[PDB]
C-alpha cells in the first residue's frame, strides 16, 4: 500500500512561482529520505533534490539551486517543493521516491536509488 | 561473550558477484555483527526486511546467516517478493513466503556495466517446473521445447539454458547492473552466535 | 465496418456557402449521434457540433449561429450547412458515428475560404 | 461436450479497437478455449487477473465471457481495477469491486500512435454522476461550469466531456497508447458454455 | 450557530481608500461573512484566491480575517500574488508564497481619479532592501541613492522615497485608479471567529 | 476620521514671512509623522519637510536653509514658519499626517508672494 501521490504542478508563467506537495499513504515517508527528480520530454530523469528522512542533510541540482526549495511535514506526512523563478526549461514530469542514508557522510548530495516510485506530475512553463 | 567481527566489508566490498542462477552463499556465525552501522549506510538500493524491522536489527540476537549475492536488471528486482511469481521467481531462484530475513539491492553500473557488455552473467529462462525456495541449478543440459530429442545438441526445440546478460551503461534503469545480497535468517531456539551489539 | 461517406467541400471565397454531408452505412445499433469535428494542420480536434437523431443540440460557440445541421432519418444522414464563411473557420472535416457499441470516423472533406 | 471453438484470433487480433467511452463488447459462449497461448503471448504486456489464478483458469468451466476492448494512454491504466479511483474510473468506466476476469494490455504506439497524433479516441473529463459497474452511458452534454444552464452553447463555464488524445509515437510510455481488453466471467449458477480440455 | 455581521460596509463601501505604503490592516471576528454578494455584485474585475476557493470561502468558518485596502494602477494589479516581484511585490509588500486568502478588486476611475491629478496616491521606487511577507515600512528617510549622506536633505543622489500618482479619469486602463482588497486567512489552532454561513 | 486644520497663508510681498499650521484632531495612533508638501498650477505634489515627530529632519534641497518647522508635543501639532519668500515657492500647501494606520490629507492653504 506504498502510494506516493504528486500534486500541484501544472502550467506556470516564466517568472512566477509554484508548490508541489507529494503524499504518502500506507507507510510512514517520515522514515524515508525523499528525492524529487524531473524528466522532460527527450531527458532523462535528473537529480533535482534530495532531502534527508529528518530532513536535514540536502541536495539540490546546480541547475534548482537558489530558485527551488524542498521542504517536509513529518507530522503530515507529506513532501512539498517551492519553486521560484520559472523558466520555460521547467516543463517536466515529476517523481518523488524514498531512500536511506546513502553513505558514510550524511548529506543526499549524491545520487541513490529510488524505491517509492509516485505517478509524477507534469509541470509546464510557457508564455 | 565474543568479540570478533561478521565480515560484512568482505560481503559486500567484494570484487565478484555470481550469477542469478548459481549465486553465493555463506553460513555466518561466531562474530559480531553491526547492524546500526549498516541500515543507515544505505550504499544500497533496497533494504526489504521481511519477518523483521530494520531499526530492531543491532538490537538482534541471530544464531546463523545465511548470504546470497547475485546481479539482476532493475526491471525485474520486483519479482523477489515471496508470494509473487517471475522468470526469475519461477525459472532461477524460489523465495519462501515465510522468509525471516532481508534483501538488500543496489545498482552497480560503473562497477559491472561496461559499454562492450558484460555477458559473463547468465539468466535462466527454461526449467521444466519451478524451483523450490531456496534452490540452485548449475545444470548444463539444453532445453528441449518440443518432443525433438536433443540429446545435448542445440537446435530446433534445443534451447540454451541460461541467456547472457548484456550489461552496458547503455542499458537502461531496468537494465542496469544490481548486485543483491540476500540475507536469510533462521529465527530458532538455538545458540544466537550472531548477536548484534549490545552488552 | 461502418463507412461514413463525406462529400461537399471544396474551395470558396470570403462569405461563400457549401453543404456537407455524411452517411452511416452499416450497422448502427439503436439510436446513434452523427457529429463533426475540425482538425485544422498544426492543431488537435475541436468539436463542431455532436448533434443526436433525437435532441441535445451540442453547438459550440465557434461558429456560434452561422452553420447548421439537417436530419434525414429516412437515411440516417446528416448534412452541415455553412454560411458567412471565413479564413479562420477553414480546416479538415470528419464526420462521426458513436453508435451503441464504439465509435467511427469519417475520410475528410477540405474546407478552404480566403481572399 | 461440445464443438465449437471461439475465434479469439479474429476478436483480439483485429486491428479495430474502441475508445474507452464507447468501448467495444463481445459475449462469447458455445466455445472450445485455449487461454494457454494468450497467457504466453506475452503481446498482452499487462496480466492482472483477479478471483481466480490464470493458471487454473485455462481448465475451468465458464458460463459466459464478456470481452471489453478499447485504447488508453500509458499512465491511466492503474485507474482500471476493481475498487480503484481514476478520471476514467469515475468518468469513463467503473469496474465492480467484485470484478471477476482479468485485464490485458499492449502498447501499439506502432499502431495506434501518429506522429500528427491520433485523436480519435475521446475521454469523458466530465461527468454528471459517477461510473457505475459496467456502464457506458454515452452522453455528450456541454456540462455547466457555472450556475448558468449552458443549454448545450459552450461559452462561460460551458465546457466539453469528450477531449481527444495526441497518440504519438513521439509520446512518453506514460503518454503513448496502449490496446487493452478486459475479460469478465460471470460465473452464476448457469451452465458453463466456455470450458477447458478435460474428459 | 452565530450571528453578527463582518463590516464589509466599512470596507467595501468605505468612502477613502488609503495609500500603498501606508496600509490599514483591518481585522474581522465575531461575525458572519457573505462573501456570495461580493463575487455575485457583478462588479469586481479581479478574483484570485489562494488556499480556499472562491466559493467554499462561503461554507468554511475561519478564525480571523485581516484585511487590506487600497488603489493601485491596474497595469501593476499583476505583481499582487504570492512569490510574486516587482516595484509593489518586493518594495511595497510581498504575499508569502503560501498565502491563504484573495485579492479581488475593481477599477475606481471615477471614484479615486481627479480631473487635476488625484496625487494622494505615493509610490515608493527606491528602497534599502525589500520587505518580508506582510512587511509595512512606513519609514520616509531621503534614500541615499549614492555613497555621499543625504542628512536628511535631498539633492545629488538624494531622492524622496515615494513620488505621487496623476490620478486622473484620462489615464489609459493600466494606469487607471483600481479599488483591490488583500484579505489574509487564518484557519489556526483557534475557533473559528468569521463563521456563520453553515446554512 | 482624523482632520488636519490648515491656517496661516495668505497674500505677502516679496521676502516676507508668513507661518503655516496643521493640526491632527483624529485618532493618530501611536507616533506619526506630519509633512508638508507644494503643488502649483499645473505640477505635481512637491515635498517640503516630513520631520517626523521624533526625528529624520526630511528636508528638501528647494528652500533649503530658509523654512523650518516646530513641533508642539503637546497638542501634536506641526508648524511651518517661512521666511525669505520668492515668487516661485508660492504654492497652494497642505499638510499631511502619516498615523500609524494610514495617511490623510490637507484641505489647502494657498500661499502668494510676488512684487
Amino acid at each position: 500500500q506504498v502510494q506516493l501521490q504528486e500534486s500541484g504542478g501544472g502550467l506556470v508563467q516564466p517568472g512566477g512561482s509554484l508548490r508541489l506537495s507529494c503524499a504518502a499513504s500506507g507507510f510512514t515517508l517520515d522514515y524515508y529520505a525523499i528525492g524529487w527528480f524531473r524528466q522532460a520530454p527527450g531527458k532523462e530523469r535528473e537529480g533535482v533534490s534530495c532531502i534527508s528522512s529528518s530532513g536535514g542533510r540536502t541536495n539540490y541540482a546546480d541547475s534548482v539551486k537558489g530558485r527551488f526549495t524542498i521542504s517536509r511535514d513529518n507530522t503530515k506526512n507529506t513532501v512539498y517543493l517551492q519553486m521560484n523563478s520559472l523558466k520555460p526549461e521547467d516543463t517536466a514530469v515529476y517523481y518523488c521516491a524514498a531512500w536511506e542514508a546513502s553513505r558514510w557522510y550524511c548529506p543526499l548530495q549524491f545520487s541513490a536509488d529510488f524505491s517509492s516510485w509516485g505517478q509524477g506530475t507534469q509541470v509546464t512553463v510557457s508564455s | 561473550n565474543i568479540t570478533n567481527l561478521c565480515p560484512f566489508g568482505e560481503v559486500f566490498n567484494a570484487t565478484r558477484f555470481a550469477s542469478v542462477y548459481a549465486w553465493n552463499r555463506k553460513r555466518i556465525s561466531n562474530c559480531v555483527a553491526d547492524y546500526s552501522v549498516l541500515y543507515n549506510s544505505a550504499s544500497f538500493s533496497t533494504f526489504k526486511c521481511y519477518g523483521v524491522s530494520p531499526t530492531k536489527l543491532n538490537d538482534l540476537c541471530f544464531t546463523n546467516v545465511y548470504a546470497d549475492s547475485f546481479v539482476i536488471r532493475g526491471d525485474e528486482v520486483r519479482q523477489i517478493a515471496p508470494g509473487q511469481t517471475g522468470k526469475i521467481a519461477d525459472y532461477n531462484y524460489k523465495l519462501p513466503d515465510d522468509f525471516t530475513g532481508c534483501v538488500i539491492a543496489w545498482n552497480s553500473n560503473n562497477l559491472d556495466s561496461k559499454v562492450g557488455g558484460n555477458y559473463n552473467y547468465l539468466y535462466r529462462l527454461f526449467r521444466k517446473s519451478n524451483l523450490k525456495p531456496f534452490e540452485r541449478d548449475i545444470s548444463t543440459e539444453i532445453y528441449q521445447a518440443g518432443s525433438t530429442p536433443c540429446n545435448g545438441v542445440e537446435g530446433f526445440n534445443c534451447y540454451f539454458p541460461l541467456q547472457s546478460y548484456g550489461f552496458q551503461p547503455t542499458n537502461g534503469v531496468g537494465y542496469q547492473p544490481y548486485r543483491v545480497v540476500v540475507l536469510s535468517f533462521e529465527l530458532l531456539h538455538a545458540p544466537a552466535t550472531v548477536c548484534g551489539p549490545k552488552k | 465496418q461502418v463507412q461514413l461517406q463525406e462529400s461537399g467541400g471544396g474551395l470558396v471565397q470570403a462569405g461563400g456557402s457549401l453543404r456537407l454531408s455524411c452517411a452511416a452505412s452499416g450497422s448502427i445499433f439503436s439510436p446513434n449521434t452523427m457529429g463533426w469535428f475540425r482538425q485544422a494542420l498544426g492543431k488537435q480536434r475541436e468539436m463542431v457540433a455532436v448533434i443526436s437523431s433525437i435532441a441535445s443540440t451540442q453547438y459550440a460557440n465557434f461558429v456560434k449561429g452561422r452553420f447548421t445541421i439537417t436530419r434525414d432519418n429516412t437515411k440516417n444522414t446528416v448534412h452541415l450547412q455553412m454560411n458567412s464563411l471565413i479564413p479562420e473557420d477553414t480546416a479538415v472535416y470528419y464526420c462521426y458515428a458513436v453508435d451503441k457499441s464504439q465509435d467511427y470516423w469519417g475520410q475528410g472533406t477540405q474546407v478552404t475560404v480566403s481572399s
